[PDB]
């Protein structure tokens, strides 16, 4: 209903980790998610903060 | 019959300026309206544009009547007649 207003949000990583042991390799698991797509970004060339 | 002149001098002013009066007044209220309208919705201004132009139509029709009578008293006069 707002067309004029177009907020940067809406046109063209917050990693997440235990504080306690015992996991079955669920941060692991995660951070082999995390170093996969940094990769495809590295390699397209864009820089990335966490 | 020089009253019957001189008062029709101020009748044509009467009939033109109060026309002019507000036809000006009210294609300030309409005009601002189109502005408005046209910076919310760009992709809109084709069709706000005709509407506009329908009520052009309506707020124009009496001083248009006005000012075609006020010619018909500067160039003939049914007073002078005193008919």
């Amino acid at each position: 209903a707002n067309p004029e207003y177009r907020h940067p949000f809406m046109v063209e990583y917050i990693v997440v980790s235990s504080d306690r042991g015992l996991c079955g390799g669920l941060n692991i698991n995660l951070f082999k998610s995390l170093v996969k797509d940094m990769s495809g970004y590295r390699e397209q060339g864009a820089e990335i903060d966490l | 019959m020089e009253t019957v002149v001189g008062l029709t001098a101020i009748a044509v002013a009467l009939l033109i300026g109060l026309g002019a009066l507000g036809t000006a007044i009210g294609f300030g209220l309409l005009g601002g309206k189109f502005l408005e309208g046209a910076a919310r919705q760009p992709e809109m201004v084709p069709m706000l544009q005709v509407k506009m132009f329908i009520v052009a139509g309506l707020l124009d029709a009496v001083t248009m009547i006005g000012v075609g009578i006020a010619l018909f008293f500067t160039f003939a006069n049914p007073f002078v007649g005193q008919i």
